[PDB]
C-alpha cells in the first residue's frame, strides 16, 4: 500500500511527487531535519558547491568549526590594518552628514552572525533537492548535466565557462525571454513571476506567420549577448568568444504562440561581424535541440545569403566547420544550384521553342554566383554534389545534363519536406553604415572626415538597382543573348 | 583542413570567367585537422548522442496556494510590477493575429514602450508611482530586480514573528533589498580613485613590501610597474601596458589578450566576472597576479598555464580558456615543493640532470630562481605545439648558472612571507567596509527603509529596519563580492578631475542645444509623411469614382 | 551495528504520509556510493536496503523515527 | 453623386497645399539648420560650433573656415527622403 | 585595425 | 596630455547619425519603388513610412534624455571630488610619504 517491509530489510515507500516537490513543504521539513543530523558528522566525501561556500564563510569569519579536508592557503586579507586612511573618509566623501554616515548601529556582531549561519545551515536539504534532483580530486570536472530551458531538459555536449558555483551544481535554469541563468527552481519561480515583457530587445526586421527575426545589436545589449554566448558554447565546440561581444551583431529567430501577451519563444540564432576582410558572412549558427529536423537552419542560411545579396557581396561561413554543420550545409548548395539550373532552363524555353539545340548558351560561375549569393569555390561543390560538371576529353570543362528528369525529381523531393522558405518582400531592412568607429565604442588606433552625407544621392546611378529581382532578370536576360556554340563538336 | 574549406584553384585553371555550355537533346570527412595527407574519416563523422526529455509538472504547479495576509496601502503598486495573480483582461485568438499582424499592425521596435498601452492604467496607480519615486532621488524609474532564496524564505519568517506581525510579504522583501542595492550602486559610482597623495602612498607601500618579502607580480621591482606575465617594461603603439582598476596589475595587450581598449576604464577577467576576492589558483598557493578562467570556471595564473607542460590556451588572440588540466601527470601532482613545503597544486622541476628538486612557478619567481623563456614567443609557448620543438629552461637553488647571484636570501624571503600569511590566518574613525572589501550599509539606508515601510503601511520599528540593513552586508559577503542584482551600468565618472568634468558639461550643453533643432526637423518630417499619406488615400478614391461612376 | 535494524524497520511503518516523505528527503539529501537506494520520480516510488546504510545515517533515522512516532 | 465627387476637388487642393507648405517649411528649416553652425561659430570668442551630422572641434582658435558656411544641395537628407523631391530634382537637372 | 573572428582553428 | 573630448560622447556624435541616415534611406527606398496600381502596395508603403518616422522621433528624443542625465551626474561627481580632496587634505598628517 503506502509502506511495506520485506523479509530481507528492503522497505518500499510510495508517495506523491506533486507534494514531494513542493516549495513550501521543502523548507518546512528541512528546518526540522537539519538539526537531527549530528553537526559532528564528518562529511569526508566529495565537495558540494554548497558546503564549499559555507566552509569558506566560516573560515573567513574565523569560526571554530570545520568539516572539509581542503584548507585554503590565502582566504583572507594579506595585511589586516586598522590605522589606514580608509576609515577617516567614510564612503569616499559621498555622504556629508555625520548622523548619516555613522555606522555605529549597522555593524554586525557575533550574535547575528551566528544566527545568520544557522539560517544558512537549516536550508541545506531543500537547497539540494531544489538544485540537484531532476523531475525526469573531482574539481577539474564540471558537474552540469542538464539545462532546463522551456520545460525540457537539454543534455549539453561541451563545457562552457559558467561561474564556479554554477559549474559545481548539476542543473541550470535559463529564462528564454532574457537569457539569465540560476541554479534553483524556487529562484526561477520568483524570477518568472517578476519578469514581464515577452520579447527580445532590438527591432523586428521580418515577419511571416509565426516566424520572426529580431536584429539585436551588439554594443547596446552587452548582457543578453554575453549570456547567449555562454548558452551557445555548450553546443558549439570550437568557439572562443564570450565577453568581447561589441563588434558583433545577432539575428534571432523566434516562434510566436498565443494574460493575453504575445509569447515569442527562442528557436535559434546566427551571428555576424561588422567588418571582416576574409569575405565571410556568418560566424556561428545554432538551433536548440528541441527541433526534429524542421528546416530552421536552412531557413537561417538562406537568410544570411539574402542579406549578403541585398548588400551586393559574396560570402561564406566562418571556415572551421563541424561534422554536423557541413552535413546539413552541403545540401543547401546542391539544392541552390539545382534551382538555378531549372531557372535558366525555364527562362530559355520561352524563346528557344521555335529554335533548335544547335546553339549552346554559355553560362559561367560568376553568373551563377551573382544569382545565388555564394562564391564560385562553393558553386563548384554544388555542381559536384549534383554530378553535372564534366571534364571530358577549347573545351576543358562543360556542364552536361543527361536528363532533366533526375534534377526536377531532386528538387521536387526536397520540396516535399515542407520546409519554411524566405519571402523577399516582407523584409524591412537596409544594410548598416559604419562611422569612424566601425560599430564599437572603444579603441582608437578612419579619420573623422566621413560625414556620411552620401548614401542619399545613390539613386543617381540607375545602374546598380535597389531591388533584387531587377538584377536577377538583368543577369538572366542580358548576358544570355550570345550566339550559341554549334553542337558539331562531339557525340 | 578538409576538402570543403580550401579553394577551387586547386583545380586546373577553370578561372570561373571562362564560359561553360549546358545542353540537352553517406559521410565524407576528407582530410585531417591540418597539413597532412588525404584520409577518410567516416567513423569520426559522427553526430548522435543520448536524448532530450520533457518535464511533466510546471513551476506554477508546485506552490502552496495559502495566503495569510494582505496589504492595506498601494496594492496597485504591487499588482503592476509583479504578476497580478488572477484572470486578467485577455483577448481572443480569433482576433489577436488580425490585430497584431493585420493591415495596420506594424513591426516592433527597441523603442516601443515596454508596457502594453492598449490596456489602461488608473490614476491612483500613477499617483502611487509618483509617491514611491518621491522617497529619494535615486528611486526614479524603479523596478524590483532581486530574486528570492531558500535562506531568505527562512529569514522572512523570523522577521514576521519578531517585528512586522505577519505583514511583510515576499514582494515587499524583494523591494526592500532592491532599494538597498540601488542606493549602494549610486553611492559606489562616485568614489574618487586617487590623487598624488594616494599614488605616492601605494607606490611606497609596494616598494617597502618588496624590500622585505619579495614579489612576483612586477610590483616593487622599480618605480614603474612591469608586466605581470612576462616581466616586461617596454611599450609601443602596437601593444601598450594597460593597467587595471580593481587591482593594479599591468599587462601587455598581446601577452594578456586585450584585443581592444575600452574608452572608459579597463577591468580584467577576475575583477570583471567575480570580484577581487582572494581567489583559489589550482596550481599554486599565492593568489595575486593575472588570472584567466579555465574550461570550467576555475582561476589559473597565466604564468602557470604557460610553464606547466600539459597546459595550453585554446585561442592565441583572446587567450581564452586555459585547457588541459584533466590530463596532468599523477607524478606531477604527487611531487611536493621544496621552498614553501605546502601540499597543494602542481610543480615544475629543475633542469640539470641528476636533480629532482621541484617548486611552484610563483614561489620560484618570488624566491628569485633563474627562469628564461629563451628565443621562443609567448604565443608559441602557449600553443602547446612546443613539445616537438626545443624547450624552456630554469634552475634550482644550487644549480644557478654562472653569475646568477645567491638566492638563499630569496628562499628566506619567500618562507617569511608565507609564514606571516599563515600567522595572519589565525576625526572620529568609522569603519565602512569588511576586510574582504564588501560594504556595510549606513544609517541613511535604514531611514529609506523606514520610509518605504511607511509607504506600504506596516508596523515599522527602527530595530526592525536596522536588522535588514545588517543582514544585507552579510548576504553580500556569503556570495563572494558579486552584487546580488543582475543590474549594472557602464558609467564610470570616478578618476575624472574637476576641469575635465567642466569641459564635459560645456560640450554636453552644445549637443543638448543641437538635438532640439534635430527633433524639430524630425517632427516636421513626420507631419509631412502623414499629409502625403492622406493625400494619396483621397486621390485614389476620387480617381476611382471619376474612372467609374458606378 | 548498535542500531537494531528489525526494530527500526518495524518503527518506520508507524509514520504518516508527510513523515514518510520526510524520510525520503532525508535519505536523498546525504547519500554515499556504497549505499543502494532507488528513487523513481516519474511515478513516485522509493526503495532502500538497510544493511548498507552507514552508522551516522542509521543513528539519524533512528532519532527521527523515535521523536516522530512517540 | 455629382456634388459628392465635386466636393473632393477642393479637398485635394487643400491637401496638396498643406503638402507643399510642409515641404517648403522643411526646406527652409534645414536651410537655416545646416548654417546655424556658422551662425553660432561666427557670433569669449566662440570657435566650437558645428552640426551633429558633420560638426567637430579639432580646429583651433586661429582659423576661420567657410566650408560649413557654403553647403551644397546634396546634404538635405530630410528633403531627399521623399519621392516628389528627387523626381523634380532629376527633372530640373 | 585587425579583424578576429569568433572562433578558433583546428588544433593538431 | 588630454584625449580629444570628442571621443567621450560616441553615442551621439558618432552612432546616432548613422542610424538616422540609414532610416532615412530606407524611407526613400520605400517611397521611390512603391507602386501605384497596387492599393495594398501603397498601404504597406505608407504604413512603413509612418513606422520609420515614429522610429526616428523616438531615437532623437532618447538621445537628449541620455545627455540630460549625463550632465546631472557630471555635476554630482564634481561636487563629490571637490569634497573628497579637502577631506583628505584634512588627515594628510596620517600617511607616510
Ligand atoms: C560555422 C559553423 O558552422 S559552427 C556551428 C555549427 N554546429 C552547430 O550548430 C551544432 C548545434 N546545431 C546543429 O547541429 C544544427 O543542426 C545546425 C546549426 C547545423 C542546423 O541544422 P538544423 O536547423 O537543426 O536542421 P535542418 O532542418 O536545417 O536540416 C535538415 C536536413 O539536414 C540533414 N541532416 C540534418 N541533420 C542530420 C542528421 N543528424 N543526420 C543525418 N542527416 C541530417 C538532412 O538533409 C535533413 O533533411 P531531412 O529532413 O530530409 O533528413
Ligand atoms: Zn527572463
Ligand atoms: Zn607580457
Ligand atoms: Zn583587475
Ligand atoms: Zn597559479
Ligand atoms: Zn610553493
Amino acid at each position: 500500500p503506502n509502506i511495506e517491509v520485506s523479509e530481507e530489510l528492503k522497505v518500499r515507500i510510495k508517495y506523491d511527487s506533486i507534494k514531494f516537490f513542493n516549495f513550501e513543504r521543502l523548507i518546512s521539513k528541512s528546518s526540522v531535519i537539519a538539526p537531527l543530523v549530528n553537526k559532528n558528522i564528518t562529511s569526508s566525501g566529495p565537495l558540494i558547491g554548497f558546503q564549499r561556500r559555507v566552509n569558506r564563510l566560516k573560515q573567513t569569519w574565523d569560526l571554530a568549526t570545520e568539516n572539509m579536508e581542503y584548507p585554503y592557503s590565502s582566504d583572507n586579507t594579506p595585511f589586516r590594518d586598522n590605522d589606514s586612511w580608509q576609515w577617516y573618509v567614510p564612503y569616499g566623501g559621498t555622504i556629508k552628514k555625520m548622523k548619516d554616515f555613522s555606522t555605529k548601529r549597522t555593524l554586525p556582531t557575533w550574535e547575528d552572525k551566528i544566527k545568520f549561519l544557522t539560517f544558512l545551515e537549516n536550508s541545506k536539504s531543500a537547497t539540494y533537492i531544489n538544485g540537484n534532483v531532476s523531475l525526469c580530486n573531482k574539481v577539474w570536472f564540471s558537474q552540469i548535466e542538464y539545462i532546463v530551458l522551456r520545460n525540457y531538459e537539454i543534455k549539453p555536449w561541451y563545457t562552457s565557462p559558467f561561474p564556479e558555483h554554477i559549474n559545481q551544481n548539476k542543473m541550470v535554469f535559463i529564462c528564454e525571454f532574457c537569457l539569465k541563468y540560476m541554479t534553483s527552481r524556487y529562484t526561477f519561480y520568483r524570477h518568472q513571476l517578476k519578469c514581464l515583457t515577452f520579447k527580445p530587445p532590438g527591432n523586428e526586421i521580418y515577419r511571416d506567420g509565426k516566424l520572426s527575426v529580431w536584429e539585436i545589436d551588439g554594443r547596446e545589449n552587452v548582457l543578453y549577448c554575453q549570456n547567449l554566448c555562454l548558452l551557445a558554447k555548450c553546443f558549439i565546440n570550437s568557439k572562443t568568444l564570450y565577453y568581447d561581444v561589441e563588434p558583433f551583431i545577432f539575428y534571432i529567430l523566434t516562434e510566436r504562440e498565443d494574460q493575453n501577451a504575445a509569447k515569442f519563444h527562442f528557436v535559434g540564432y546566427f551571428s555576424k561581424e561588422k567588418f571582416n576582410s576574409n569575405d565571410y558572412n556568418l560566424s556561428c549558427i545554432l538551433t536548440l535541440p528541441i527541433y526534429q529536423r524542421k528546416g530552421y537552419g536552412q531557413f537561417l542560411m538562406e537568410f544570411s545569403y539574402l542579406l549578403s545579396r541585398k548588400e551586393s557581396k559574396f560570402g561564406t561561413p566562418e571556415k572551421p566547420l563541424s561534422d554536423l554543420g557541413l552535413l546539413t550545409y552541403r545540401t543547401f548548395w546542391k539544392i541552390k544550384c539545382a534551382e538555378v539550373l531549372l531557372k535558366l532552363r525555364d527562362s530559355a524555353r520561352r524563346r528557344s521553342n521555335n529554335k533548335n539545340e544547335d546553339t549552346f548558351q554559355q553560362v559561367s560561375l560568376n553568373d551563377i554566383a551573382k544569382l545565388t549569393g555564394m562564391i564560385p569555390t562553393d558553386v563548384v561543390f554544388g555542381l559536384e554534389q549534383l554530378q553535372v560538371l564534366y571534364r571530358h576529353k577549347d573545351f576543358n570543362y562543360i556542364i552536361k545534363i543527361d536528363s532533366w528528369n533526375r534534377i526536377e525529381n531532386i528538387y521536387k523531393t526536397w520540396s516535399s519536406k515542407n520546409y519554411p522558405r524566405v519571402k523577399y518582400d516582407k523584409l524591412l531592412w537596409e544594410p548598416i553604415i559604419l562611422g569612424p568607429s566601425f560599430g564599437i565604442n572603444g579603441m582608437m588606433n578612419e579619420d573623422t572626415v566621413s560625414s556620411l552625407t552620401e548614401y542619399m544621392c545613390d539613386y543617381k546611378n540607375t545602374n546598380n538597382d535597389r531591388l533584387i529581382y531587377q538584377a536577377e532578370k538583368r543577369v538572366l536576360e542580358s548576358i544570355h543573348d550570345r550566339k550559341g556554340i554549334p553542337r558539331s563538336k562531339f557525340s | 583542413k578538409l576538402r570543403e574549406e580550401k579553394h577551387f584553384q586547386d583545380f586546373y585553371p577553370d578561372l570561373n570567367a571562362d564560359t561553360l555550355l549546358p545542353f540537352i537533346v553517406s559521410v565524407q570527412t576528407k582530410e585531417l585537422i591540418f597539413k597532412g595527407r588525404v584520409t577518410t574519416e567516416p567513423l569520426v563523422l559522427k553526430k548522435n548522442e543520448v536524448e532530450f526529455q520533457k518535464c511533466k509538472i510546471t513551476t506554477n504547479e508546485l506552490k502552496g496556494k495559502k495566503n495569510p495576509y494582505c496589504v492595506r496601502f498601494n496594492e496597485s503598486f504591487i499588482s503592476r510590477y509583479y504578476h497580478i495573480n488572477k484572470v486578467r483582461n485577455r483577448k481572443s485568438y480569433k482576433q489577436q493575429q488580425k490585430e497584431f499582424d493585420g493591415v495596420e499592425a506594424p513591426y516592433f521596435t527597441k523603442f516601443s514602450s515596454k508596457e502594453a498601452p492598449n490596456i489602461t492604467i488608473s490614476t491612483s496607480t500613477k499617483s502611487a508611482i509618483q509617491k514611491f519615486a518621491s522617497i529619494s532621488p535615486n528611486l526614479v524609474n524603479f523596478k524590483p530586480q532581486y530574486d528570492m532564496d531558500e535562506q531568505d524564505e527562512l529569514y522572512l519568517h523570523y522577521l514576521n514573528k519578531r517585528y512586522f506581525k505577519d505583514q511583510m510579504s515576499h514582494e515587499i522583501f524583494e523591494i526592500l533589498m532592491t532599494t538597498l542595492e540601488t542606493e549602494w550602486f549610486h553611492i559606489e559610482k562616485h568614489i574618487p580613485s586617487t590623487n598624488s597623495l594616494i599614488a605616492r602612498h601605494n607606490i611606497l607601500r609596494d616598494c617597502k613590501n618588496y624590500e622585505l618579502y619579495g614579489s612576483d607580480d612586477g610590483t616593487g621591482l622599480s618605480m614603474d610597474q612591469a608586466c605581470a606575465v612576462c616581466l616586461g617594461t617596454d611599450s609601443d603603439n602596437l601593444n601598450t601596458i594597460v593597467f587595471c582598476d580593481g587591482c593594479d596589475i599591468a599587462v601587455h595587450q598581446e601577452c594578456y589578450g586585450i584585443i581592444f581598449i575600452p574608452e572608459g576604464k579597463w577591468l580584467c577577467r577576475r575583477c570583471m566576472i567575480s570580484k577581487n576576492n582572494f581567489a583559489t589558483c589550482l596550481m599554486c598557493p599565492s593568489h595575486t597576479g593575472a588570472f584567466k578562467q579555465t574550461d570550467t570556471g576555475s582561476w589559473v595564473h597565466n604564468i602557470c598555464a604557460l610553464w606547466l607542460p600539459e597546459l595550453y590556451f585554446s585561442n592565441l588572440h583572446y587567450m581564452e580558456p586555459i585547457e588541459g588540466v584533466q590530463n596532468v601527470s599523477v607524478s606531477r601532482w604527487k611531487l611536493n615543493c621544496y621552498i614553501c613545503k605546502k601540499k597543494m597544486g602542481a610543480c615544475i622541476q629543475c633542469f640539470q640532470r641528476n636533480c629532482f628538486t621541484a617548486y611552484h612557478v610563483t614561489c620560484a619567481r618570488r624566491a628569485g630562481l633563474y627562469m628564461s623563456k629563451g628565443k621562443c614567443t609567448i604565443q608559441e609557448l602557449a600553443s602547446n605545439q612546443f613539445s616537438q620543438k626545443y624547450s624552456v629552461e630554469s634552475f634550482c637553488h644550487k644549480h644557478a648558472p654562472r653569475g646568477w647571484q645567491t638566492s638563499i636570501e630569496g628562499i628566506n624571503k619567500a618562507r617569511k612571507y608565507f609564514s606571516l600569511l599563515s600567522t595572519l590566518q589565525t576625526f572620529n574613525k568609522t569603519i565602512w567596509k569588511t576586510p574582504n572589501q564588501t560594504p556595510v550599509a549606513p544609517h541613511v539606508f535604514a531611514e529609506i527603509l523606514q520610509k518605504v515601510v511607511d509607504f506600504f503601511g506596516l508596523a515599522n520599528p527602527p530595530a526592525g529596519a536596522f536588522d535588514i540593513c545588517k543582514y544585507w552586508s552579510m548576504k553580500r559577503e556569503l556570495t563572494g563580492g558579486t552584487p546580488l542584482t543582475a543590474c549594472f551600468e557602464n558609467n564610470s565618472l570616478g578618476s575624472l578631475t574637476e576641469e575635465q568634468v567642466q569641459t564635459r558639461i560645456d560640450f554636453a550643453n552644445d549637443q543638448l542645444e543641437d538635438l532640439y533643432r534635430l527633433k524639430e526637423l524630425t517632427t516636421l518630417v513626420k507631419k509631412r509623411t502623414q499629409a502625403s499619406n492622406s493625400l494619396s488615400r483621397s486621390r485614389k478614391k476620387v480617381f476611382d469614382i471619376v474612372k467609374s461612376p458606378q | 551495528g548498535s542500531v537494531d535494524l528489525e526494530k527500526l524497520a518495524f518503527g518506520l511503518t508507524k509514520l504518516n504520509e508527510d513523515d514518510l516523505v520526510g524520510v525520503v528527503q532525508m535519505v536523498t539529501d546525504n547519500k554515499t556510493p556504497e549505499m543502494n537506494v532507488t528513487n523513481n520520480v516519474e511515478e513516485g516510488e522509493f526503495i532502500i536496503d538497510l544493511y548498507s546504510l552507514p552508522e551516522g545515517l542509521l543513528k539519524s533515522l533512528w532519532d527521527y523515527v523515535k521523536k516522530n512516532t512517540e | 453623386l455629382k456634388a459628392e465627387l465635386k466636393k473632393s476637388l477642393q479637398d485635394r487642393r487643400e491637401q496638396e497645399d498643406t503638402f507643399d507648405n510642409l515641404q517648403q517649411e522643411i526646406y527652409d528649416k534645414e536651410t537655416e539648420y545646416f548654417s546655424h553652425n556658422s551662425n553660432n561659430n561666427h557670433s569669449s570668442k566662440s570657435h566650437y560650433s558645428g552640426n551633429i551630422i558633420k560638426g567637430f572641434d579639432t580646429f583651433s582658435k586661429s582659423h576661420h573656415s567657410h566650408a560649413d558656411s557654403a553647403f551644397n544641395n546634396n546634404d538635405r537628407i530630410f528633403s531627399l527622403s521623399s519621392a516628389t523631391y528627387v523626381k523634380q530634382q532629376h527633372g530640373q537637372s | 585595425r585587425k579583424s578576429t573572428g569568433g572562433m578558433a582553428p583546428r588544433k593538431q | 596630455s588630454d584625449s580629444d573630448i570628442r571621443y567621450s560622447f560616441l553615442s551621439t556624435l558618432d552612432h546616432l547619425p548613422c542610424e538616422l541616415i540609414r532610416s532615412l534611406r530606407l524611407m526613400q527606398t520605400i517611397d521611390l519603388f512603391k507602386n501605384e496600381e497596387d492599393e495594398p502596395g501603397m498601404e504597406r508603403a505608407c504604413r512603413d513610412l509612418l513606422l520609420v518616422a515614429t522610429y526616428i522621433n523616438d531615437l532623437v528624443d532618447d538621445q537628449i534624455h541620455f545627455l540630460k542625465q549625463h550632465k546631472k551626474e557630471l555635476e554630482i561627481q564634481k561636487s563629490v571630488t571637490k569634497n573628497f580632496n579637502s577631506s583628505l587634505e584634512n588627515i594628510k598628517s596620517k600617511l607616510t610619504l
